[PDB]
């Protein structure tokens, strides 16, 4: 085998490697610690050894596994928690009495101890068989099978055993194919290394709508089913909030959680969370956690967990797609990710690019956000699966022209930004038109349009209210009130209720922090209503002062909406805005007078 | 203050009482169980530590 | 074998390569000395050691090499308590040794059990201006940022000092049934200052129960950095083998960088953001890993650490990690100190991720995190109104902003100033809250729901 | 009003002593431990000696040290410092030395012991070796007197908890 | 001892170093130029040659000094002026012809002309002598003794010889000290390196002040001794003004005055003033001169003895405090300081850090202000001594905001700011009240007020005064006059007498320049004993001019109370203060009616 020749760090240098690529996974020592071949500078090649190094003897073996970093795919992944190396955390409870890793951990990649109930497809001894092709399932969603069984890419044929329903384990082989020979059995789940995508059909143009169910994010800037988005964050940006809105509220049929090296704390509260919370879909047997899959992983817990994470995060939203499934694949956060980029060039020795970032940063992230999007499903009886990516960073200069702000903003197509200012105030997440855009926007609106709402016009209005509002304010603060029109002074007060009101939505209640597609339609309609109609009042006579005065109550009417469930009403369209517009009328009529 | 400088030398007399009882059974246990330490002692310098 | 050269306080040694990653070291020298050293490095036939001791004084082929056989772990006890420290663990008192009845690494975490139930009873320290407007939890890591030249350090002791009269009457409501002990972590602190920290837990009663650790800027950079990882190592052993919660009090987290700042430049390492390491985030990261509740879950160690900002910006990369990794920060702001307002807790950014996630009921309301959302919105609201009157002047201010100037100047001087021996009950601050929040319409105040609101405005 | 600050300052120095009084009281009780934990190092010492004296129970213990110490050398030629008592006990037994230790290894069996001309303290220091390279940079003080205090490190939790918890 | 194996500038490599500690001091080729080992990589090490190599050639033996880069410290330090190597100035005078040094030519670091009067201590044949323990003592003027001789540190033992009273020089032993055979013999003098502090029994919480008896410095953000201090400057504005000036009024048993790096003609005024000048203890034989010992480098001296500088202050400031003195330790400026350290690591090679300064920057400014502080000294005598280290720093790179200024004033407990408008109206220190803060005001006041003085309530009273006085002027501006009325007008008037008493002050009188801590105690009383009056007396009826024409006479008197001898009471104490009262009284029925 591999000889130790130095410990430097995290950094370990073994002499007489032999068949070792660039990122091929070794496990190194007497100890077998996860490691990674990260360069080779003559016969000694450098491994960075990621999981703690400490008391590591020098001149030990190391072990070459012949293929790079990896991740199973198949069955147990759901309601299980797991590292970004792929090894099962919670087997790690029961056994070592520790909830994270610490070293000697040589558990299998997957728990496959365990049964799983395996039921055949429409397919059958002597049938045809390719990539991606829906051999079976195993019932492990919500109110779906979760983990259908596909023959693994790059193997086709003809299929000699099919075995029959009934529970095996991951382990047993229940299938065979044959194409030229005996091309290997084949088992409920399948490896796949994580630097290398799994296969596709083709990709397809992303074109559905994927709701966040914060009133604010959808209104001004709708995401879309293969969307990538980029959101900056400063600490206590509520991004555990959004983030836990997601998994419950979008549309798509797997969330798949992702920790980039967390708190921990941040981690135990989101996990402890989706089993209580109730699925909209009717839900079973821990509702919400039965559609996640956690990948959780701590602050200064091993590095090769926190590079990897990513990768294996979207390996596993790229089996799902295959299956047909729609993922929304949550990384949070990448500016973590971005910090272990810095590490990775610095321990090397390498030199890094601008910044003290360095510039295979920038490729890197280009090829994860690519693994995403809307897709026509892997194999023959063709379906539509998605995986979505959105992905938060933070500065790491203290603005959004450090480097890796900048340059994951470069490649993304919805773009949400971050407002110190309006933070301060109580909102949740801050957002403004000046700071974000969603070039799927109008693809989008027209979709929302179909289903009752006024949505085109609105969205092109609300991005003209929020960037008149201010230039103005530049004026007011700077000069003063008492030079500027009344008029001037509408627009900011239509502007203001529209900034508490959306923009807070952090919630503290389901009913305050889930907000459908036609409530969001609904208070924003009142809201232009009521500025149109002012600007009327007063120019034909009415004051000011008389105008604010008067609307009153009804400022607070819709103020309160959100508190509010949706659920109410017709559908999901209050009774208490639909009178709404009528006390509006009515209101305009006495302004006026 | 005057029991702050004077009433404190009573409240060190019950910090000396204290331990003499402790000071004791240090000796007792040490003194009983010393000999089979020393065996253990023995065998493990003989050998690696 | 002997000294091949040396480079500032790392040893290049030529020795034999068989030894384990940080294994003791021991540098015979012909002075009579004898260092201690963890290899750094090992390579073939030649380490690169961290020397303790020392920096310097360090002959060539004369000084010469003995191996230990044991990696760096800390000696820890629970008899290490009521007494004073060196950074490095030994008594300045010069009485018995720390001694152990466990090694611990300080080389990673040893048993890494940290939460999978969120930290979510409240911890009270005593104060308004801290506990109502950032929720603390058991576990859970909220830091004081502050500027220089502002005494972070008196902050710090009217914590200690108040944190524990709380507790019995807390216990009660249902927020500790354990052992209470502080860590407490000097870097770079003056001697006057430490003193004052000695005659805090006097005060409180856990002078005996307190660990203290004490490095000083004139005491080798290598010990400085293990400073942190001792006083960690203490306070979980404590958190999980008697199940007590810890409350650690780091200061100063700027001091801890400057030394990593050095064994950089000493490196061949190469420093990233602003002059600091590029591997700035393993280190604050192996600090922040431990904090959490610890198996048995009635055992935790609760952070709270102390930054003064170097340059005084909040876009420096110290505070910018720190507050990433951390859960909030508290804000210090200067135009306050000299105003003489104690303490000077300026809340316009001071925000708590865990507010509604802190809180349960018995012992909170669920109320409480609600409040906080109004008395956090309204200040900068007022304090957005006192700008605008400074420039404009009362009679261009509209009627807004003059119900919201009022709020402003009764938050300053009845809110955030208390007593310094004084203590507070999270129910009474929020019964303070009502009245002082109390000065706006039904259609101004709605950042709370109309139930809670109707009872109270 | 300010006779309750100054009364308060007062009740300060009061819990000040308290305090002072309370900490010098553990520090009794755990100097004591040690004052019988180092006379049980005291009894270990008088063994050792008297072991050390002897030459033929002393055998079999003088070739695992140096064995032993070899292990932790792994270099070709070593140079192998005794006492004046226990040179005849190296010269009489050379052969089995090289051979443990080439039998404990992959290594090949050393090709010399070469009996050295330094003499280590016969005062403070009784029997074992200290084990050296060719070039004598490396050193395992692989003493008696050495591995009981390198023990003491690592022994004395496991004592102060069986006695003392 | 080595051979040089290169030379390249001014660094100077130098191989066959067979042993030679990493601090040790160095003598290079046969020029003889100093040097001392930075860094060694094998048998090569790297030497900063600290003189020019112009002369210097590869194959010339370097011979080592035996000892690492330390400084002798005995009698006949007062009355000199030094380098930071330390080397007498005056000497280079007389023989050379010049006050800088010539190159690879070194003399002795204390004169050799001296011979002092040795008087055995306590410890006498046989006896047992320990550490700081007082072994004899030697005069270090004509005028008084000073520097006692104590056992250096790390030493114990029994004292085989000790000689006779008597005239001795300083190359010749006196004593010798049996521990572990004869330990070695001892001198007059002892060494003690550079970079380590004197030790001590245990450091105290200064409460004690400066004898400076400067009015405001002792008042309004009251001196310490035995703390760490920043003044800005920008030199020449001021700040070195204020230097000269603490020197004259201060009579601390012994000042070290530290040129860190200056302009030169500035080092050349300090010995020139300084004999001419008078103590305001009332002593003799070239006065402020004989207490002072003078460490003067200009920028233009060799780099060592820049960095050195401090350090040597230090440590001999730290024994001077094992002696059981009282210390005003002053050094301009650690801004020139911070500076010799980043010019030596860019010559090297390598990497300074934060604003191009380095890495060992703030570690190293960090231990010099912590080094210094009030301290019971080293032995069984426990004396009390103190060391203040007053900083200069100026603006560095022109920013006042860079590391260095930044980094210092966090440390900092006391500031007292310079102003260049303030500068040039006389007052000195240029301080208002909120460009400076004292946070050792608290244990100070409580010290004072043990004293006799009623000082607490006062200090408090003069600082809102001052405060106020600012706010009520810019009302006077923006909201006009009509928010003025004559209490407000009262309290403009009593802040001027108040900066005119305290702040104004140049040495007019002798009586200017040392104000006893009673004498403070009665101005302040005065002040704030007309406030209070002239208040009341408005208010049952009196307007501002009646006030200020009636007071007069008195008003008159207490602002001349600096001119006026502070031994009319008796020596400490002032008279008029005690017949003010009554007048004050007798007076406020006068401006009343």
């Amino acid at each position: 085998y591999g000889a130790i020749y130095s410990v430097s760090g995290p950094v370990v240098i073994a002499e007489n490697m032999i068949g070792c690529a660039m990122y091929e996974l070794v496990k190194v020592g007497h100890d077998n610690l996860v490691g990674e071949v990260i360069r080779i500078d003559g016969d000694k090649a450098t491994i960075q050894v990621y999981e703690e190094t400490a008391g590591l003897t020098v001149g030990d073996p190391v072990l070459r596994t012949g293929k790079p970093l990896s991740v199973e795919l198949g069955p147990g992944l759901m309601e299980t928690i797991y590292d970004g190396i792929q090894r099962p955390l919670k087997a790690i409870k029961e056994e070592s009495q520790s909830i994270y890793i610490p070293r000697g951990i040589d558990t299998p990649a997957l728990d496959r101890t365990i049964k799983w109930q395996f039921t055949p497809g429409k397919f059958q001894v002597g049938d045809h068989i390719s990539g991606g092709d829906i051999y079976g399932s195993v019932f492990e969603n919500s109110l779906i099978s979760s983990h259908k069984i596909l023959l693994p890419p790059r193997s086709r044929g003809t299929i000699t055993w099919i075995a029959p329903a009934g529970e095996y384990t991951l382990d047993e082989k229940i299938l065979e194919v044959e194409f030229d020979g005996k091309k290997s059995d084949f088992t409920l789940y399948h490896t796949w290394p994580v630097r290398v995508p799994r296969p596709v059909t083709e990709k397809l143009s992303a074109d559905y709508p994927l709701l966040t169910g914060q009133r604010v994010l959808d209104a001004l800037f709708p995401c879309v089913q293969g969307g990538t988005t980029c959101i900056p964050g400063a600490f206590g940006c509520g991004k555990t909030v959004i983030s836990q809105s997601l998994s419950k509220y979008s549309n798509s049929d797997a969330i798949i959680y992702v920790g980039c090296g967390e708190r921990g704390n941040e981690m135990a509260e989101v996990l402890m969370e989706f089993p209580e919370l109730y699925t909209e879909m009717s839900g079973t047997k821990e509702p919400i956690m039965k559609r996640t899959t956690l990948v959780a992983n701590t602050s200064n817990m091993p590095v090769a967990a926190r590079e990897a994470s990513i990768y294996t995060g979207i390996t596993l939203a790229e089996y799902f797609r295959d299956q047909g499934k729609n993922v929304s694949m949550i990384a949070d956060s990448s500016s973590r990710w971005a910090e272990a980029l810095r590490e990775i060039s610095g321990r090397l020795g390498e030199m890094p690019a601008d910044q003290g970032f360095p510039a295979y940063l920038g490729a890197k992230l280009a090829s994860f956000y690519e693994r995403a999007g809307k897709a026509v499903a892997l194999g023959s009886p063709d379906r539509t699966g998605s995986v979505s990516i959105v992905a938060a960073v933070s500065p790491a200069g203290g603005d959004f022209s450090d480097p890796v702000t900048t340059a994951t903003l470069g490649i993304t197509q919805v773009f949400w930004g971050l407002d110190k200012k309006l933070a301060q105030r109580k909102h949740f997440p801050s957002i403004n038109t000046s700071v974000s855009y969603s070039k799927y926007t109008n693809v989008l609106n027209k979709f929302y349009d179909s289903n009752y709402p006024e949505f085109p016009v609105l969205r092109d209005r609300m991005k003209e209210i929020l960037s008149n509002a201010e230039e103005l304010e530049q004026v007011v603060q700077l000069v003063g009130k008492s030079a500027l029109s009344d008029s001037d002074k509408i627009t900011l007060d239509v502007a203001t209720l529209i900034k508490e009101d959306f923009l807070q939505q952090n919630g503290y209640s389901t009913y305050d922090a889930f907000c459908p597609i036609w409530k969001t339609f609904d208070m924003m309609r009142a809201f232009i209503s009521y500025h149109d109609e002012a600007q009327k009042a007063v120019a034909n006579g009415a004051n000011w002062s008389k105008l604010a005065d008067s609307t009153g109550d009804v400022k607070h009417a819709v103020s309160s909406s959100k508190f509010f469930e949706p659920s109410r009403g017709e559908k999901e369209v209050h009774g208490e805005f639909e009178k709404l517009l009528s006390t509006m009328q009515e209101r305009f009529a006495e302004s006026t007078d | 203050e005057q029991k702050n400088a004077g009433g404190v030398g009573e409240l060190e007399k019950k910090a000396e009482a204290g331990v003499q009882g402790e000071l004791a059974e240090i000796k007792k246990i040490a003194e009983k169980k010393k000999d089979d330490v020393v065996k253990i002692l023995i065998e493990t310098v003989i050998k690696p530590s | 074998n002997t000294v091949s050269g040396v480079n500032g306080p790392l040893v290049i040694l030529e020795k034999v390569k068989f030894p384990r990653y940080n294994e003791i070291v021991n540098l015979t020298l012909p002075d009579g000395t004898v260092r201690q050293g963890q290899v750094l490095e090992i390579r073939g036939d030649r380490a690169i050691v961290q020397v303790f001791e020392g920096t310097s004084g360090i002959d060539v082929k004369k000084t010469t090499v003995e191996f230990t056989g044991e990696s760096l772990r800390i000696p820890v006890s629970e008899d290490m308590l009521g007494r004073i420290f060196d950074g490095s663990g030994r008594p300045i008192d010069n009485g018995p040794k720390v001694f152990a009845e466990d090694y611990l690494d300080i080389n990673g975490s040893p048993i890494n059990p940290y939460a999978r139930i969120y930290p979510e009873e409240m911890i009270s320290t005593g104060v308004s201006a801290i506990d109502t407007m950032n929720s603390i939890a058991r576990g859970q890591k909220i830091p004081i940022f502050s500027a220089s030249g502002l005494p972070h350090n008196e902050i710090a002791a009217q914590i200690c000092r108040q944190a524990g009269l709380v507790r019995p009457t807390k216990d009660v409501h249902d927020g500790h049934e354990e052992n209470f002990s502080i860590v407490f972590a000097a870097m770079g602190v003056n001697l006057e200052t430490a003193r004052f920290f000695k005659q805090d837990f006097e005060e409180n009663g856990s002078l005996e129960r307190t660990s203290l650790f004490l490095n000083l800027a004139n005491d080798p950079t290598i010990e400085r950095i293990i400073t942190p990882r001792l006083a960690l190592t203490t306070a979980e052993y404590l958190a999980y083998q008697t199940e007590r919660h810890v409350l650690t009090i780091l200061t100063d987290m700027s001091s801890y960088a400057d030394a990593l700042r050095e064994v950089s430049a000493a490196r061949e390492e190469v420093p990233g953001r602003r002059g600091y390491p590029g591997y700035m985030y393993t280190d604050l990261s192996t600090i922040y890993e431990r904090a959490g509740r610890v198996e048995g879950r009635n055992g935790s160690i609760t952070q709270i650490p102390i930054l003064t900002m170097p340059n005084d910006d909040i876009t420096h990369p110290i505070p910018d990690l720190t507050g990433y990794i951390t859960e909030g920060q508290i804000f210090v702001d200067r135009q306050l100190h000299n105003k003489g307002i104690y303490p000077p807790i300026n809340v316009l950014p001071s925000l708590s991720r865990l507010m509604k996630s802190a809180i349960g009921e018995g012992m909170t309301r669920k109320d409480h995190g609600d409040v906080s959302n109004q008395l956090y919105a309204k200040y900068a609201i007022g304090k957005d109104a006192a700008a605008m009157k400074a420039v404009v002047g009362e009679e261009a201010l509209s009627i807004e902003d003059k119900l919201s100037l009022e709020f402003l100047e009764k938050f300053e001087k009845t809110f955030i100033t208390q007593g310094a021996y004084e203590d507070r009950t999270v129910f009474e601050s929020l019964d303070q809250a009502w009245s002082l929040l109390r000065i706006y319409p039904k259609e101004m105040l709605n950042r709370i729901s109309p139930k809670i609101l109707d009872e109270f405005y | 009003g300010n006779f309750k600050s100054k009364l308060k300052k007062a009740m300060l120095s009061q819990q000040i002593t308290k305090s002072t009084i309370a900490n010098k009281m553990r520090l009794k009780v755990l100097s004591a431990r040690e004052q019988s934990l180092d006379g049980i190092f005291e009894e270990t010492k008088e063994k050792l000696s008297g072991i050390a004296n002897n030459r033929d129970e002393y055998k079999p213990i003088l070739q695992s040290l140096i064995v032993e110490a070899l292990l932790k050398l792994l270099e070709p030629k070593a140079i192998v410092k005794a006492l004046e008592r226990d040179v005849d006990l190296i010269e009489s037994m050379k052969d089995d030395i090289m051979r443990e230790y080439g039998e404990k290894a992959q290594r090949a069996p050393l090709e010399e012991i070469v009996i050295s001309n330094d003499y280590l303290n016969k005062d403070l220091v009784s029997g074992g070796v200290v084990v050296s390279n060719a070039s004598d940079k490396i050193e395992i003080n692989n003493t008696l007197e050495e591995r009981l205090k390198l023990l003491s490190e690592e022994a004395l939790p496991a004592i102060r908890l069986e006695l003392y918890g």
